[PDB]
RNA sequence: CGGGAAACCAGAGUAUGGUUGUGAAACUUAAAGGAAUUGACGGAAGGGCACCACC
RNA sequence: AGGAAUUCCCAGUAAGUGCGGGUCAUAAGCUUGCGUUGAUUAAGUCCCUGCCCUUUACACACCGCCCGU
């Protein structure tokens, strides 16, 4: 959606992403992001700005 | 007492004796 | 990836990673008092 | 009126592109100045047109508005006159938002609350500058807690985007009782920055002028960008001790957009600042204080 | 493009020996104006 | 009329840093124990107002 | 078809219905826009529960001293 996009395959459970909360990432391409918050409906999503 | 400081001072005062047509082209030539 | 490593594995690995943002501040009693000590402060000086 | 309306904008937008020009023009002639009033050189820069800024000097007089500031603009009748504001929702809000409503319209002296049914926004903005509305407010709510709050100053005014984080009504806190309702003293706290003082003026000029014995105090205290909110009422049992006790509502307010336009402007109106987020020292910078 | 680029260097260059040069003749004309402070009263 | 250097004799501004310029607590929230022709309160009445009250 | 208590609400308002966006903050079973249909009662008093003030511009007319420590 736009700047949020739905991440799955870095983790596995929703356990993890809590750990990780705020953590900056990076796509190939260059852009630099944020995760934000937990997703529920696969195990180990995350929502990232 | 300053010198300087009063003998501006003094001088200001006098050329408004003149008048103020003669205030001004007096106070360009200071410039 | 995911895939590879087994499930729950990063919980006890301890690894270092960088936060992108500040965390919000957290009230508590101490941060109470030292602002109203603050508020007093400018009440007795009419520090409006 | 709405031709009336599109002109002063455009007056009001043309005075601030020239405001810097102007500035270093006065600063120039304040240079030149000094430099007659003690007898010394006229600087490098000021030899050439020091005739013409001493013929300006003889026609400066208290008469004139002097430097324009856009600031002075925006809020033209910030003393002489009370502030009216009024307090909306977003559509279809929740009921412990209705309740959050309710409480601000206590909190500012002759706000007014209304509810939002099918509203456009450029509607309402609309009829608030019909019947002379000074300030409006938005408020957001995420599950029931509100989450986000808009400042827009009517007359072509900065709008300022605002994100709550730890909202704490009296609706849950049981027999309170009834608030003052008296004009408030204002005490603003940890605002050094510029923009510091930008944010400052938005939230002062909501409020009407006080009367010296009024036994109620509104704080603003802002730490680490980050600007809490506090009501208060005190009462002086003997000389220099002072006792407070907590009325209203508290809530912690962190910006992080100011428009120069209204709220209905938001395809057209510059951002006169922003937070940056992913700013590569963006963790370690604050904005608020120096 | 690149003889465009290839001059603007040179007007970088010629900058910095005008300055210089003009620097030595500044100072002369500073002490000249100097001699006008106490005469700028009088006249 | 002769010479005058290709002659003759033997300067200010900012900015950024430095350097300097016999006890009031171990004791005390009773104005270290005030000021006052100037200070500190109480009651009653009147004028308004509220989807923090009524109908 | 959701007791006792309790909260909110005056006109395109209460309530119903659909269709989009995710906009450098927030937001995922959630957030915010936009349109469609569209009501009952009320336009006044201080009785309860409270709040803000007062009791020292001489047209006509009206009116003719708040109290206590
Ligand atoms: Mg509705
Ligand atoms: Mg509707
Ligand atoms: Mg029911
Ligand atoms: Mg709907």
């Amino acid at each position: 959606f736009k700047n949020t996009s739905f991440i799955k395959g870095m983790f596995n459970s929703a356990l993890e992403v809590a750990k990780f909360e705020g953590a900056v990432i990076r796509t190939v391409s260059g852009i630099r992001g944020q995760i934000k918050k937990a997703l529920r409906a696969p195990e180990g999503a995350f929502r990232a700005s | 007492f300053n010198l300087e400081k009063a003998r501006l001072e003094v001088h200001r005062f006098g050329i408004t004796g003149y008048g103020k047509g003669k205030e001004r082209i007096l106070e360009q030539e200071r410039a | 990836t995911a895939q590879k490593r087994p499930e729950n594995s990063l919980l006890e690995e301890t690894l270092h990673f960088d936060h992108a943002v500040r965390m919000a501040p957290v009230i508590t009693e101490e941060t109470t008092l030292q602002l109203e000590d603050i508020i007093k402060q400018r009440i007795r000086d009419q520090a409006w | 009126m709405l031709r009336r309306e599109a002109r002063l904008r455009r007056e009001y937008l043309y005075r601030k592109a020239r405001e810097e020009a102007q500035r270093s023009a006065q600063e120039r002639k304040e240079r030149l100045r000094r430099a007659l009033e003690e007898n010394r050189l006229i600087p490098t820069e000021l030899r050439r047109e020091a005739l013409a800024l001493q013929g300006s000097l003889e026609f400066d007089d208290a008469g004139g508005e002097g430097v324009t500031s856009h600031v002075d603009d925006e809020y033209r009748w910030a003393g002489v006159e009370d502030p009216k504001v009024m307090i909306t929702t977003s559509r279809d809000p929740s009921s412990r938002l209705k309740m959050f409503a309710k409480e601000l319209k206590l909190v500012f002296p002759g706000a007014q609350r209304m509810n939002r049914g099918r509203h456009e926004v450029g509607a309402l903005v609309r009829a608030c500058k019909a019947n002379g509305v000074t300030d409006l407010l938005v408020v957001h709510e995420h599950r029931g807690t509100p989450v986000g709050l808009i400042v827009s100053h009517l007359p072509f005014g900065p709008t300022a985007y605002f994100t709550l984080c730890n909202v704490v009504m009296r609706h849950d806190i049981p027999d309170l009782g009834t608030m003052s309702e008296a004009k408030p003293h204002l005490i603003t706290h940890g605002f050094s920055s510029r923009l510091g003082k930008r944010v400052s003026d938005i939230l002062r000029y909501l409020f009407p002028v006080p009367k010296d014995d009024s036994h109620r105090v509104i704080t603003f205290a802002n730490q680490d960008d980050y600007i809490s909110f506090r009501h208060h009422v005190y009462k002086k049992t003997d000389h220099r001790n002072v006792e407070l006790t907590e009325v209203g509502p508290r809530f912690e307010l962190k910006l992080y957009m100011i428009r120069l336009g209204t709220l209905e402007q938001e395809a057209t109106a510059d951002v006169e600042w922003r937070w940056h987020p992913y700013t590569n020292t963006a963790r370690k910078r604050v904005f608020l204080s120096t | 493009k690149e003889h465009f680029r290839a001059k603007q260097k040179e007007e970088e260059e010629k900058l910095k020996r005008q300055k210089d040069l003009r620097k030595k003749l500044f100072r002369i004309q500073g002490q000249k104006e100097r001699r006008n402070q106490k005469s700028s009263l009088k006249g």
